[PDB]
């Protein structure tokens, strides 16, 4: 019910399962005999971008067709370079 | 009707078969204005889309066959075919927002009310289009930095 | 950042994905540490700094299954009348590694594939194609393709007899597997 | 209940959306650690076990879907836990 | 022309109660209607604001919060006086 991710810098975040199956690649990844019985790691990817990631798996959780207006997601400036190349290796 | 699409059909402002099938159809007229091919009309752009026309041809404006439905004057007036050729129009994956030239959101440009709503019915949302929305606000160099596909990508952004 | 358009050999490269692929396709146990970091180098490979090099990747992969599927022939060929229980043990095999292969090549199937792919719309009402060559096809399609085109085609004549004669001696009475031949039929 | 809150240990990140000693047993649930031995310390300040989320001081405008609230947790270090400290992310460049 | 319109409420009716199980993939037994304001005769506005029962308002917020998504830009009209239930 619970997976976890290990990032390149070492840190290691839990998160509910059914959150991180939003992301194709991880549920690719998951497929196949690498069933891990879980926990992730990526060799490259450092911990702070995987964070805001992780954080928009749970914000779009929250809000899902929801009424009224949805709260924008806050970006850093110098990080939008970073989640931009980020996007495409876990294909959210 | 598929040989006619696959060459290049255009006009000279740059409209497409989608185009003139969704806006409307100035040149109705000796009967054909009467009883028959009602401008903005639904089986045509369905036939269309199943043939395999290209959804997000791109316009010398920009207008990418979804800024031009928005603009729809009287929204109450064929209204379910409106709602029809929005859901038609976001099946077949094309890109909610897109921008020619200035910042042309399809939400700003959509000036109908009711309609607008519809839209935001449709939409989802993604990480990569958010983050190319964010890095798009600042100017950020984006040549030979990211592979080759997302400057495109950023590019539409 | 280990995730920019950067220069690596392809050759090298290659060796390693091989010894993960050929596993992987016999069924066959491999550490999940190891198919975590192989799962990178394909993105390492489908963005090189100087040029791509997925056009190579795709016909080395088609070559190296064509390989492995004419071993099999000459293995599968070379049994006679026990074809049938032979055909349950690879079958079983190939389709579970193709499955696996599928999901492995994701991101090659995502942004390379499909835009060279040819539309269903035209390869149904439109037609519009006569060309002498094999349009780019889904990593699980060519194996399948494959499959069908290199193996099945030739040895389809004995096997049909013997399913037919194994079928009169059901009518005796006897029950032979059913499984094994279910699962022949279904394979069709 | 409907709190985004953040548990940091050192290598360690948890992420969960009313009292202080149910989050003490979904951690040990979590962890198979006693809840007892672990503690929390918000602001470097102990929390007691049984603290209700509406005296926490801290609502839905802390608790954000993008910004969850972060809490320290000391775990356990021999007898009880104190001095814990998660390890700083790294900055970008 | 009028009487034309009767007869498809019924089958709207039966759509508009058929889409809507999908999303939600309440204690009570619920069966309820969702009519063409449009078509039925029914033009008349209730001129109270009945205050709904706490028992049932757990399936009218469960009825309001799905006719959103796959009902786009339609607002619902509740004829409680015409409604009924068993207790
Ligand atoms: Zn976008």
């Amino acid at each position: 019910m619970y997976v976890k991710l290990i990032s390149s810098d070492g840190h290691e975040f839990i998160v509910k399962r059914e959150h991180a199956l939003t992301s194709g690649t991880i549920k690719a990844m998951l497929s196949g005999p690498g069933q891990f019985a879980n926990e992730v790691n990526f060799r490259e990817i450092p911990s702070h971008v995987l964070s805001k990631v992780c954080m928009y798996f749970t914000y779009k959780v929250r809000y899902t067709n929801s009424s009224t207006e949805i709260p924008e997601f806050p970006i850093a400036p110098e990080i939008a370079l970073e989640l931009l190349m980020a996007a495409n290796f876990l294909d959210c | 009707i598929y040989n006619l699409i696959h060459l290049d059909p255009r006009t000279r402002e740059g409209f497409t078969l989608l185009h003139l099938a969704v806006n409307s159809n100035t040149p109705v007229d000796d009967f054909h204005t009467n009883d028959v091919c009602s401008f903005p009309n639904a089986l045509v752009t369905k036939l269309l889309l199943d043939c395999g026309a290209e959804v997000n041809a791109v316009d010398n404006e920009g207008n990418s066959a979804l800024h031009i439905i928005v603009q729809y004057n009287r929204p109450i007036s064929d209204f379910l075919t409106l709602h029809s050729i929005i859901i038609s129009l976001v099946e077949a994956g094309a890109h909610t927002d897109m921008t020619n030239k200035q910042n042309k959101t399809p939400l700003d440009k959509s000036t109908t009310g009711v309609s607008e709503i519809l839209l935001k019915t449709q939409m989802k949302m993604s990480l990569k289009c958010l983050a190319a929305r964010a890095v798009r606000a600042n100017d950020i160099n984006y040549q030979d930095q990211i592979p080759r596909t997302l400057e495109e990508f950023v590019g539409f952004h | 950042m280990s995730l920019k358009p950067r220069v690596v050999d392809f050759d090298e490269t290659w060796n390693k994905l091989l010894t993960t692929i050929k596993a992987v396709v016999m069924l066959e146990y491999v550490e999940r540490a190891t198919w975590n970091d192989r799962f990178s180098d394909i993105y390492a490979l489908c963005v090189a700094y100087p040029e791509p090099l997925g056009e190579r990747l795709y016909t080395e992969t088609k070559i190296f299954l064509e390989n492995h599927v004419r071993h099999l022939h000459k293995r599968v060929l070379e049994s006679e009348e026990q074809v049938l229980v032979m055909y349950h043990r690879y079958w079983e095999e190939y389709s579970k590694g193709a499955d696996y292969m599928d999901c492995l090549y994701r991101y090659l199937n995502t942004q390379f594939i499909k835009k060279n792919k040819l539309t269903e719309a035209d390869l149904q009402y439109g037609y519009g194609g006569v060309d002498m060559n094999e349009p780019l096809m889904e990593i699980g399609e060519l194996a399948l393709d494959m499959w069908r085109k290199l193996m099945v085609e030739p040895l389809q004549a004995i096997l049909i007899r013997m399913l037919l004669r194994e079928i009169k001696n059901d009518r005796g009475g006897e029950d032979p597997n059913q499984k094994v031949i279910h699962g022949v039929i279904n394979s069709f | 209940m409907d709190v985004f809150l953040m548990i940091r240990r050192h290598k360690t990140t948890i992420f969960t959306d009313s009292t202080v000693f149910e989050l003490k047993r979904i951690v040990e649930g979590i962890l198979k650690r006693p809840p007892d031995e672990q503690r929390l310390y918000k602001d470097d300040q102990l929390l007691d076990d049984g603290k209700t989320l509406g005296e926490c001081g801290f609502t839905s405008q802390t608790a954000r879907p993008q910004a969850p609230a972060t809490v320290g947790l000391a775990f356990r270090a021999d007898d009880t836990f104190e001095a814990l400290c998660i390890e700083p992310f790294s900055s970008p460049p | 022309s009028k009487l034309h319109r009767m007869y498809t409420d019924m089958s709207v009716s039966a759509d508009l109660n058929n889409k809507f199980n999908n999303f939600i993939k309440l204690g009570i037994s619920f069966q309820i209607y969702v009519l063409q304001a449009g078509a039925w005769p029914l033009t008349q506005a209730p001129s109270s604001t009945f205050a709904i029962p706490q028992e049932l308002e757990k399936s009218v917020q469960m009825f309001e919060l799905f006719y959103s998504q796959h009902f786009s830009g339609r607002k619902l009209t509740w004829l409680h006086y015409l409604c009924t239930g068993e207790v």
